[PDB]
RNA sequence: UAAAGCUAAAUAUAUGUAGGAGACCGAUAGCAAACAAGUACCGUGAGGGAAAGAUGAAAUAGUACUCAGGAAUGAGCAAU
RNA sequence: AUUUUAAAAUUAUUUGAAUUUUUCUUCUUAUAAUUUAAGUUGUUUCUAUACAGUACUUUCUUAACCCACUCGUCUUGAAACACGGACCAAGGAGUCUAGCAAAUGUGCAAGUGUAUAUGAUUCUUUAAACAUUUUACGCAUAAUUAAUGUAAUAUGUCUAUUGUAGAUUUGUGCCCCACUUUGCAUACAAUACCGGUAAGCAA
RNA sequence: CCUAUUAGCUGGUUAUUUUCGAAAGAUCUCUCAGGAUCGCUGGAGUUGAUUAAUAUAAUUUUACCAGGUAGAGAUAAUGAU
RNA sequence: AUUUCACUCAUAUUAAAUAAAAUAACUCCAAGUGGGCCAUUUUUGGUAAGCAGAACUGGCGAUGAGGGAUGCUCCUAACGC
RNA sequence: UUACCGAUACCAAGCCAUAAAAAGAAGAAAAAAUUUUUUUUUAGAAUCUUUUUAUGAGUAGAAAAUCGUGGGGUUUGUGUUGAAGCGAAAUACGUGAGUUUUCGUGGAACAUCUCCCUAGUGCAGAUCUUGGUGGAAGUAGCAACUAUUCAAAU
RNA sequence: GUCAUCUAAUUAGUGACGCGCAUGAAUGGAUUAACGAGAUUCCCACUGUCCCUACUUGCUAUCUAGCGAAACCACAGCCA
């Protein structure tokens, strides 16, 4: 008998492997796993821990943030573990070179049109191995709208939750307890 | 009730297991009223089954 | 889907994952949203709010065609136009784009976002925010009521 | 207790069977884990029918080969038989129980010419 | 589904209360072996299924319209490739190339002596010889419900026009026919496996780029469908690694415990 | 019948199970609540050193990007 | 433009009849009934309501002959 | 198959030194070998000069020493003088549909799903596949108010609110580090602005 | 026949190994054989750490606080005596 | 008070010690549980109780093994072969 | 005061699994005969391979990985020189559910572990349902109605 | 209950007494010959009810030939 923690076994979260057996997906995990192991780059590593997320953990990144978070370097080349998507409220797009899992039809056009490039993640690791030049960036991975029902319940003082409700007019959820016209609110 | 669910609202307090039905016939339909507009445009021959609205 | 359900994983454990003690018996609290106020109170009151009670007046027949108004802010005006066609009216500056956002659909443009500068630029709409007019003629452009 | 054979040790003979099989006709010996309340054989009594647990899983390195050192193949006609054109040392072939006469003679004159050891191979002569 | 009674047509009655037998219903009367036994329960002689099948099961699927259409590409594209046609089971190895594809009067052909002599001189005799002696009776009772025989699935024939192909290669033991404007992920990839032996037609394989974008026509090329595109742009990791830029990058190789 | 009142037996070693959870103490709480009049001029004094600062910081840019 | 009237199609069909099918059940299952089944049988009555399929390719091969037995049967150097 | 190497120790020669002054004194100079390094090796027998036995492997049956209460269950507590179980076979219990959410996989993405339906040389299979002449509908893209309604920096700038931490990137001291540069996600706050309510004014 | 009515109650609830592992407190409840809710638990995931150091600690040390239980008293008060 | 510039306050042993401290923190979904009982010490009611009610910690429960002849809770000690 | 005996605890060593870690996407070694032969091997599957360290109770409950059954696609198979099933078994494998073989019986079908789909999918219990069969046991019992006997026939 | 009576002996019976827990008038009060498979006390007769049991008859049991169940059953069956 020994009085461990844990019974001595050291306890990880989180993903260990890939779960989608997308087989380029797949192929691209190896090649960044090992990328990973054999230099010492965090970029590297953090290429290869972002690869093996969940979807949630990959949103999208709009061309306007996209342009917007490289507009002080840009001669690099941004590097998105997620999705592009285009943004129709951004008027004008400018060269940029940006590697990324997957662009949109429209993204891709407006990128090419605009004369920069689009690159994926094996034509990144083919010509920057490193990481030189390379930003890495991710879009809002708390955004969505699943993360507006989570946290404190509703109910709960000074809560932010969105309730679960059929719908959201007048007769729905907005009478007791949410105003002080009816016992309390919130 | 438990957990942060919604509230549920299903309308299934009746004999609904006597009102509930299946289409499986929805592309055999398709095809027997293709087939009879086919043959009324054959039976008239030549003169359109639409009418201008 | 048969075949990866967790009752299945229980088959020999007597009790199927519901308890040696409490049992699963049927509706032990009630049928379907019984207990609110009295004994889920505190489930209603922590995850539904504003459950009980009523608020406001009666609107007797509906009609949500004659209220149904569809809305889009300013930013994305010029996105509702081609990429060849914005950059045509960017570089003429004589020429400024003529929208009728009630044919793609809109009733009302709302003014949210940013407009070019110096770009003008007419936008047809049967309403108007007041925030949309002036960032609209603040632009060069005009605001055109129609129905 | 634990046999040994060369490199070959069997942790453990005489497989567990199930508890009250000895003395109820219903219940067959094949393992099943007491799952019961005040169970002996689940809380561990001394003195009845211990349990199986993986402590008693055998060596890796020799966990599936047969008292001859080779690991045991199941063939049903001579073109199951190829790969063992170069794994002869290392595998052994058996005849599946549904094998005619002639397609088991043909796969012990083919094993014969390939020196591939046979297990069941005086069966149906 | 079962009959939507079953089991439960009879009188309902548990008399149980000190008759020293179990209190599950029994059937009434006297003077048949019927009366006093367990009535309708999952645990009774004639008494009813646990969950009786009903009807209105989710028989079908909805399936994205962009998903089908990806699958049927990938569909194509694996047959294109020969490894995958030599590891879904067709014997291609004298065939010369995979994306195989004949002249037009393959189309006009219409004889199946004929047809299989064209099989054989493309080099498919061991693929024909396959397909007619997979042709046997199959285990279990599919075989009194109609599904007596199991075949193996040989080349599909993919033609423009029908001028005799389909009543041509009809008979034929497992091979299949397929119209090119009507392509179906169901003879594609048969069971879900990956790359069919496929036989185009020269028209039918010019059509694949009508139809699915290049050179559009009105009423052939799929609508505002654009091809999937690729999460890597060439897959060949090794290659890649290999390549002298991130030779020079890797470290020096390390040593275990 | 009767029953167990009450008791705080387990309720410790249940509290130290996931641990005693200290706050987070975060570097910057609200002040919504606290001293009007003076966080009002704190977010006028605010305004006054950014427009400061941003002036200087549009005429720097005007004059090196022309 | 009420207090009179008619009107086909698109619609429904746990009934009857007749076709065709199935990732259905395979004789304690599937309809209650694969069979002489709503039959036998029970109840004054309204009603209740079963069990029960398989020799063999061929009985147009269903056991001939002998012995022992009152016979049923049994045995055979006899026989399909 | 590029650490059972190197070193360490020991032996035999060898260079110098030191010292407790020497037949195991120590420190290196070089070479050669060894193992005390760098987890067991050798010899001789037997099995046996057999083809399955009286041996060896194995199953079973019997003893013997030590141990061993009847399972399932409710229960704080069951071997219980608690209940169920004479035996055996076969049958026998978290499923199906609706609806919601979370999780994860997949497609597409400010969109997405082509609903009912239509067409079409497909009409064993096929009741499935395939298709949809450049504002059908759902959900989403905007909130808020009982509500008339109103509706997100704001044209000085295609710019993209402000801080504190913070991933990544850039330099100077292709691989450690302190300052530089950039500042993702997110957290904590500050600011604006939208709807409602107060308060002040109110043509 | 409606009807397989309802049951907070009793009985039963079907392969193996491996890993983690409770509660019998609490608040409300026509509540006391029940339920919801918190706590305890599992699974999933991210952010971190991976730098013998920071975060951190059912531990101490140093410094500084708060207490009226044991004891003590009855001549300090009160109440006894 | 905030903001910007300065200057600089141990770190090469870490602004006291020690620390299989990041086996952390956080989020999500969800199970079971919500009759407890016992021992030491404290303690209320009761003549008392294997009685009833509380406090701390450890247990039994959920757990076998060695010892206490025997024994759910005592002592040693917790369990792969 | 000594010695001794005495745990599933402790110590050293081996092996299994769990957790974590270090690391990884190509060349001849030996032996036996007689320079020439012969015998073994001569590896490279990333939820993988090699090595290392610590750790291992468990009801209720949760998860993973495995093992089976009916049926469906795909693949590639076994059957009258005997399939499924069944009885007894095995120098058999597995830790284990099981798997695989042998002999017998049987007389016509059967698998698919290549991958996947699907469900009416796994029994010791429910005074469970239906059927069959026990010990009780050659036992309780075959007891109202006074009563039978001789001889013959069949 | 107290007093009589009944007995050798009377928590029984009957006759009285009555500040009656809590009697009482068609909720009928009191009393009554005749009647009762109604409840109760005593007496004579009578007797195996008993002292105190014994002997005896039939039908079973018992053994045999024949026929032949069932209930109950976790496993079983010596004690301090």
């Amino acid at each position: 008998g020994i009085a461990l923690k844990n019974v001595g076994r050291i306890k990880k979260h989180g993903r260990k492997h890939l779960v989608s057996k997308n087989p380029y997906l797949r192929l691209l995990v190896k090649l960044y796993n090992f990328l990973a192991r054999r230099t010492n780059a965090n970029f590297n590593k953090i290429i290869a821990k972002r690869l093996i997320m969940p979807k949630r953990y990959r949103p999208p990144l709009s061309l306007s943030k996209l342009q917007y978070h490289m507009a002080n370097h840009p001669n690099d080349i941004a590097v998105v573990v997620g999705s592009i998507t285009d943004d129709k409220r951004l008027f004008s797009l400018k060269q940029l070179k940006v590697c990324a899992l997957r662009f949109t039809e429209t993204a891709r056009k407006r990128i090419e049109d605009a004369g920069g490039e689009c690159l994926t993640f094996d034509q990144l690791a083919l010509k920057y191995p490193t990481g030189k030049k390379c930003v890495l960036l991710r879009g809002p991975t708390k955004a969505r709208t699943a993360e507006k029902h989570f946290g404190k319940a509703p109910g709960k003082p000074k809560s932010k939750a969105r309730p679960y409700v059929r719908s959201k007019g007048r007769k729905f959820e907005k009478a007791r307890g949410r105003r002080k016209s009816r016992a309390y609110k919130k | 009730v438990a957990h942060n669910n919604v509230l549920p609202n299903v309308h299934l307090h009746k004999w609904w297991q006597r009102h509930v039905r299946v289409n499986f016939s929805k592309n055999i339909k398709k095809k027997k009223r293709r087939l009879l507009r086919e043959k009324r445009r054959k039976a008239n021959g030549g003169t359109p089954i639409e009418k201008l609205h | 889907a048969t075949r990866f359900k967790k009752n299945r994983k229980k088959r020999g454990h007597v009790s199927a994952g519901h308890g040696r003690v409490g049992k699963h018996r049927k509706h032990p609290g009630g049928r379907g949203k019984a207990g609110g106020l009295h004994h889920m109170r505190i489930n209603f009151d922590k995850y539904h709010p504003g459950y009980f009670g009523k608020v406001g007046m009666r609107h007797l027949n509906l009609l949500k065609n004659r209220t149904y108004c569809p809305t889009i802010n300013v930013d994305k005006l010029w996105g509702l136009l081609p990429e060849e066609k914005k950059k045509e009216f960017s570089e003429n500056k004589d020429i400024a784009p003529v929208i009728d956002v009630t044919r793609k659909g809109y009733f009302k443009v709302l003014g949210n976002g940013k407009l070019k500068h110096n770009q003008p630029i007419v936008v047809k709409a049967r309403y108007f925010s007041s925030v949309a007019e002036k960032k609209i003629k603040a632009v060069g452009g005009q605001c055109i009521l129609v129905a | 207790a634990v046999k040994k054979v060369g490199k070959i040790i069997k942790k453990r003979t005489k497989k567990f069977t199930r508890f009250q099989s000895n003395r109820f006709m219903r219940v067959k010996p094949a393992w099943r884990k007491p799952r019961g309340i005040d169970c002996r054989v689940r809380r561990r009594y001394k003195g009845t029918n211990l349990m199986p647990s993986i402590g008693y899983g055998s060596n890796k390195k020799t966990k599936f080969l047969l008292p001859n050192n080779k690991y045991k193949y199941v063939v049903k006609n001579v073109k199951e038989m190829e790969p063992l054109i170069m794994n002869h040392t290392k595998y052994c072939v058996q005849i599946a129980h549904n094998v005619s006469s002639k397609k088991r003679k043909q796969i012990i004159e083919r094993a014969k010419q390939m020196n591939v050891s046979v297990i069941n191979a005086k069966a149906r002569l | 589904a079962v009959k939507l009674g079953a089991g439960y047509e009879t009188s309902a009655e548990s008399w149980g209360t000190g008759r020293a037998v179990a209190r599950i219903p029994r059937v009434p009367g006297g003077g048949t072996h019927r009366a006093g036994q367990g009535a309708f329960g999952n645990m009774c002689r004639g008494g009813g299924m646990f969950n009786p099948t009903k009807i209105w099961r989710r028989w079908g699927r909805k399936v994205n319209l962009k998903e089908k259409r990806y699958a049927v590409c990938s569909s194509i594209a694996a047959s294109g490739v020969t490894s995958l046609v030599l590891a879904r089971g067709h014997r291609i190895s004298h065939l010369k190339e995979v994306p195989l594809v004949v002249s037009n009067d393959i189309e006009s052909l219409s004889k199946t002596k004929e047809a299989v002599n064209f099989l054989v001189s493309l080099g498919l005799k061991d693929e024909v010889n396959r397909l007619v002696k997979s042709k046997k009776i199959r285990a279990g009772k599919g075989k009194m419900r109609n599904r007596k025989y199991k075949i193996r699935n040989g080349p599909l024939i993919i033609y423009e026009n029908d001028n005799g192909v389909k009543k041509a290669f009809r008979n034929i033991p497992g091979v299949d026919l397929c119209k090119v404007t009507k392509l179906n992920l169901l003879k594609l990839a048969p069971g879900g496996s990956i790359g069919r032996l496929c036989i185009w037609s020269e028209s039918a394989f010019k059509k694949l780029d009508v139809i699915y974008g290049k050179i559009h026509e009105k009423k052939v090329t799929k609508k505002n469908y654009i091809l999937p595109k690729s999460i890597v742009h060439n897959p060949d990791i090794y290659r890649i690694i290999h390549s002298d830029k991130v030779q020079a990058s890797l470290l020096a190789k390390k040593k275990p415990c | 019948a009767k029953s167990k009142n009450h008791t705080n037996h387990n309720q410790n070693r249940k509290a130290h199970k996931n641990g005693i959870k200290k706050p987070k103490k975060h570097k910057f709480m609200s002040r919504k609540g606290l001293d009007p009049n003076f966080f009002r001029n704190q977010k006028y004094c605010l305004k006054g050193i950014q427009k400061k600062k941003k002036e200087l910081k549009l005429k720097a840019k005007q004059e090196k990007n022309n």
